[PDB]
RNA sequence: AGAGACCGAUAGCGCACAAGUAGAGUGAUCGAAAGAUGAAAAGCACUUUGAAAAGAGGGUUAAAUAGCACGUGAAAUUGUUGAAAGGGAAGCGCUUGUGACCAGACUUGCGCCCGGCGGAUCAUCCGGUGUUCUCACCGGUGCACUCCGCCGGGCUCAGGCCA
RNA sequence: CCGGGACCGAGGACCGCGCUCUGCAAGGAUGCUGGCGUAAUGGUCACCAGCGACCCGUCUUGAAACACGGACCAAGGAGUCAAGGUUUUGCGCGAGUGUUUGGGUGUAAAACCCGCACGCGUAAUGAAAGUGAACGUAGGUGAGAGCUUCGGCGCAUCAUCGA
RNA sequence: AGACUAAUCGAACCAUCUAGUAGCUGGUUACCGCCGAAGUUUCCCUCAGGAUAGCAGUGUCGACCUUCAGUUUUAUGAGGU
RNA sequence: GUCCCACCCAUACCCCGCCCUCAGGGUAGAAACGAUGCCCUGAGGAGUAGGCGGCCGUGGAGGUCAGUGACGAAGCCUAGG
């Protein structure tokens, strides 16, 4: 039971990771080869009012 | 910036959840790709430019994108519809293509694609039947 | 991970990589690090000179917070003012007064000096200074003195 | 046969990076045309630094790229394929233009805040597509504390593999005359 | 319909090397093993004996993969996978997978004639 | 009490079962093997041969190629039927022959001319809408030497195997 | 300078070197003709025939050995995990670097946030008391990629004399 | 008689320390591609074992450095078979 | 014993085809390319102990094929491809 089952990140790194992430969000033929259906969607990235 | 048509072939060229992938070839089930292979010049959801082409009922429907309009999916395509005459689908969608340098390269494909679609529309011909060579003594009895 | 390993690659071939003459058993020449005055004497003469034998005298009981004192050199003096203050005084806009420092306030005690000073007036505070240190600060036009 | 001493015998110098960047791998293609259709010895040189690993491109600092400014460079263009660094030793920074593969966040800032302007490796093959007046930087290759222990042995005065400093740790038998020999 | 015009297919060989000493113990498989025996008679290539395999056993670049009506094997599960060879009916040819329903692969095979597409799994 | 990138009946605790059981030893102590019919017993009534165990018919079931020696049912080893070889081992490599069995390929395709049949509306221009701003689509006009499809006849070209 | 035989036909618009120059044997085969369109060519298996062929694993200078293990089949069966070192590859930040001992918070063993100390690095040398890194544009000489106003400037690194 | 002490005696039987240690014998599980050895030097209660140098592979970097060589020629030394 | 013609066959030598390994070139005002691709040219291929590279299979986990299936999944047999 004493194998290392957790794994140490560096802050930094987790940060950079997240925001490459959040900006590849943004690109639309990446949301397609990702297999999601967005033929239909006005904008990206899409934003609703506070109707919610 | 930091996004254009060659990083996305980066991230996008060892796989995508268009791949199809086996021994003997690899193919790609893409809406805008021509001749449904796997490269840099046919991976129409990568370009700026590119054109795809569907059966309708009758003829067929070619769509292909407007660069001014991409980030808005549900208004980023051009689509027509021909169904007249064979040779005068092949004219606009040749002038489609190669007349005001939108993907002159993609004029051939563009072409015999649409040949096929309509070739397949015909009716069927009747299969001669089969002849047998050995189980035939068989059946002799 | 286990299937990258040459384990893997092994497999099908006798003797896994050992030998067939010499054969991977348990021991062969003591465990740890047995005869080094015996056998092991030519690994431990070519590395690890001096390993045999005592110098110098003991000392029981030592207290490490006894021999506290980190050093700085006058190369990184005027690192310890902070930026925008520093940047003024280079470019000769106070031309009037002079900055304090206080060595122990920032984990030093003992100031060397190694590199240059630009020639503005500073005053430091120490425990304890080099004689070279002091000729530079005094020949820029400072002063250093001592608090404990 | 044919009494050959060699055969099939492989290059010794790398043909592409071993990394896995996306943006390394766009400067790659670029240079690869670059080196291809021009005659300037400067582009193949670039191409052959941008293969290399990390402990073969060592960092540069504000101070070293300040002495090679001096004696009639004052205004070429300095081009470093590695991380430029921070000086604090270094009080008052000269105005430069230089062209690198990154910046530290301090190095970027003293370099602009004294009228310079910093440029990066495909902005400089726009502006200087045939590297025509500059100057190439590399940093010290031998710097590492890794270096001063290779090839240990009898009168080499290398430093050896220890786990503590002080004088019960290999200062005996050895390294004075006075316990046997010395060396 | 027919293939693509192409250079006549070479074969180099056409039998399949077998494991030594497999057709006298039933422990033993046909698949091939490489003997790695101090004595082997056949690792020390002995005159009359089983060969090994080579790389100068190699396909033709040209015609390798192909079966001898001149096609590639393509496999397919359903209607939308055998629309993929539409601009591709003088190189490949289909294959219908062993676990698909008699129903659907009636579907299949209507589809590929309008396509013109060779099935090589065809009657049934 | 709640869980898992754990094991799946030679694994996981020695134990998924009337397991610290049956059994061994004077004794301290040692210590196994063994899960699965079917949704439902609907677990085969009657007739006939046999001293009986059982067999042959006939029934139940979606299925008895599920009958309590019960899901699926591999190999070693054995019986019957069919094919073949054998003058002190057999088996194997290269290469012909004979006998048995068998996968492909081919069945036509494009084009030109002549005749018949049917349908439109081919080129041009006007209005509207898109778009890569010059290229298209829809509505209107067109109305027989234009355009499209089918059938019949003739001609050239390309097409499978061995020489 | 004339005869007679054998094996082979890679390549796929043009481009070149040439010649005996309406053209050609000059940067790689075309033209004409017959039979057959299926088990005829071809493939798999079994058997007879010619030539060839000692039982594998292992220790050993030397194994087919009168050297050891192996009657047969199925399932199990052997370089792993932790701490501490080291060289090399990839990545983040860079004179600094490291959130996760702990606190805040939560859709609750996840993910997200915080910063006082501390570790390694930024300075060495002596047994120790102790002392502690610029004469010079951070030096001179010989090589040195690259740049250059063509006079020169000279990275990394190597050899050498000094501070 | 080194005899007997439950088929066990030149020191009984049972559980645990215990997976006791072995420089010694046995085994060590798919394929293809490229390169390719040693039984020699010095030290060791060393002689069936190790460390150390050599022989081998892999990763590179400096210039693509007029750079080298199990060789011949010319001039010039040493040797006691 | 000596001399002279013709002839026989190695995985060696010469010419041709194909595989792989190594080396050297071309390819964007892109009618453009699994640029990790394609085109052109030359040489090489034995191997125990051992080193490195690339690939094939098995039990589980995240993502994706809007995958197959009682109109038959998995498993098993088969001198049929
Ligand atoms: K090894
Ligand atoms: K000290
Ligand atoms: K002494
Ligand atoms: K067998
Ligand atoms: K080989
Ligand atoms: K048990
Ligand atoms: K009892
Ligand atoms: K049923
Ligand atoms: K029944
Ligand atoms: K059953
Ligand atoms: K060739
Ligand atoms: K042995
Ligand atoms: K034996
Ligand atoms: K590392
Ligand atoms: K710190
Ligand atoms: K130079
Ligand atoms: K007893
Ligand atoms: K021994
Ligand atoms: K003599
Ligand atoms: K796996
Ligand atoms: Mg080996
Ligand atoms: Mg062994
Ligand atoms: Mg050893
Ligand atoms: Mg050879
Ligand atoms: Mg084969
Ligand atoms: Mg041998
Ligand atoms: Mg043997
Ligand atoms: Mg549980
Ligand atoms: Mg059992
Ligand atoms: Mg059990
Ligand atoms: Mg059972
Ligand atoms: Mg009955
Ligand atoms: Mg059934
Ligand atoms: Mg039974
Ligand atoms: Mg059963
Ligand atoms: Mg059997
Ligand atoms: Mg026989
Ligand atoms: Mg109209
Ligand atoms: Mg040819
Ligand atoms: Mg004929
Ligand atoms: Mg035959
Ligand atoms: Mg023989
Ligand atoms: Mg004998
Ligand atoms: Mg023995
Ligand atoms: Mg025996
Ligand atoms: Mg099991
Ligand atoms: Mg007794
Ligand atoms: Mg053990
Ligand atoms: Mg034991
Ligand atoms: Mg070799
Ligand atoms: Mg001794
Ligand atoms: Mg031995
Ligand atoms: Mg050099
Ligand atoms: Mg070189
Ligand atoms: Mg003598
Ligand atoms: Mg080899
Ligand atoms: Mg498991
Ligand atoms: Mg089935
Ligand atoms: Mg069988």
């Amino acid at each position: 039971i004493w194998r290392k089952w957790h794994v140490k990140i560096n802050q930094g790194q987790k940060r950079f990771a997240t925001a490459s992430a959040l900006a590849a969000s943004a690109v639309a033929p990446l949301l397609m080869a990702r297999g999601h259906q967005v033929s239909t969607v006005p904008e990206v990235p899409l934003v609703v009012d506070s109707a919610a | 910036s930091n996004v254009s048509a060659d990083l996305i072939w980066e991230v996008s060229r060892n796989y995508n959840s268009f791949l199809v992938k086996q021994r003997t070839g690899t193919f790609s089930r893409d809406a805008l790709n021509l001749t449904n292979q796997h490269s840099r010049k046919h991976a129409g959801f990568v370009n700026d430019k590119a054109l795809g082409i569907v059966p309708a009922e009758k003829g067929v429907k070619v769509i292909a994108k407007k660069v001014k309009a991409a980030n808005k999916p549900a208004s980023s395509l051009y689509t027509v519809t021909y169904k007249s005459t064979a040779r005068k689908a092949y004219k606009a969608i040749a002038s489609q293509a190669a007349k005001h340098g939108y993907r002159a390269d993609l004029r051939q494909a563009a072409v015999a694609r649409a040949s096929a679609i309509l070739r397949s529309q015909r009716p069927v011909k009747p299969e001669p039947p089969k002849k047998l060579r050995g189980a035939a003594a068989r059946r002799a009895a | 991970p286990t299937r990258f390993s040459k384990t893997r690659k092994h497999r099908g071939h006798v003797s896994a990589g050992k030998g067939r003459v010499g054969k991977h058993r348990k021991h062969p020449g003591g465990r740890g690090m047995a005869g080094g005055q015996h056998h092991h004497r030519t690994n431990l003469d070519k590395y690890h000179p001096g390993y045999f034998g005592k110098v110098g005298m003991r000392h029981f009981h030592l207290l490490r917070n006894h021999y506290w004192r980190p050093s700085i050199n006058i190369d990184k003096l005027w690192s310890l003012v902070p930026s925008d203050v520093r940047e003024q005084y280079l470019s000769g806009q106070k031309k009037d007064t002079a900055p304090v420092i206080d060595l122990l306030s920032h984990g030093y005690a003992k100031l060397l000096g190694k590199g240059r000073l630009p020639e503005i007036p500073v005053v430091v505070r120490a425990r304890y200074v080099s004689a070279e240190a002091e000729r530079k600060v005094k020949e820029a036009g400072g002063v250093v003195e001592l608090v404990a | 046969g044919i009494d050959l001493r060699w055969k099939h015998v492989r290059s010794s110098h790398r043909k592409a990076p071993k990394s896995d960047n996306v943006y390394l791998k766009l400067l790659v293609k670029l240079y690869r045309f670059l080196a291809r259709r021009t005659e300037a010895p400067f582009n193949k040189v670039v191409l052959r630094r941008l293969f290399m690993s990390r402990i073969n491109r060592p960092p540069v600092s504000l101070s070293r790229i300040a002495r090679n400014l001096k004696n009639g460079n004052e205004k070429k263009t300095v081009v470093v394929v590695a991380t430029v660094t921070d000086d604090n030793r270094l009080l008052q920074v000269p105005k430069m233009e230089v062209a690198a593969l990154r910046f530290t966040a301090k190095a970027r800032a003293r370099i602009e805040a004294a009228g310079g302007r910093t440029l990066t490796l495909d902005q400089l093959a726009l502006e200087k597509p045939t590297g025509a007046n500059t100057l190439l930087l590399r940093g010290p290759k031998n710097a590492r504390e890794a270096v001063k222990h290779f090839g240990f042995g009898p009168h080499k005065h290398k430093k050896p593999y220890v786990r503590s400093k002080g004088r019960k740790f290999e200062r005996a038998r050895g390294r004075r005359r006075s316990r046997g020999f010395k060396v | 319909v027919a293939a693509k015009k192409h250079v006549p297919i070479v074969k180099k060989r056409t039998k399949r090397f077998m494991r030594h000493q497999s057709d006298r113990f039933k422990c033993l498989d046909s698949a091939w093993r490489k003997p790695k025996g101090i004595d082997n008679r056949v690792r020390r290539r002995f005159k009359g004996n089983l060969a090994m395999p080579s790389i100068g056993y190699g396909s033709n670049k040209k015609t390798k993969h192909m079966m001898p009506s001149g096609h590639k094997a393509f496999l397919v599960h359903n209607v939308k996978d055998v629309e993929l060879l539409l601009m591709h009916n003088r190189t490949y040819a289909a294959e219908i997978a062993h676990n698909v329903s008699s129903r659907k692969r009636i579907d299949i095979i209507t589809r590929a004639k309008q396509l013109g597409v060779k099935v090589t799994n065809a009657k049934a």
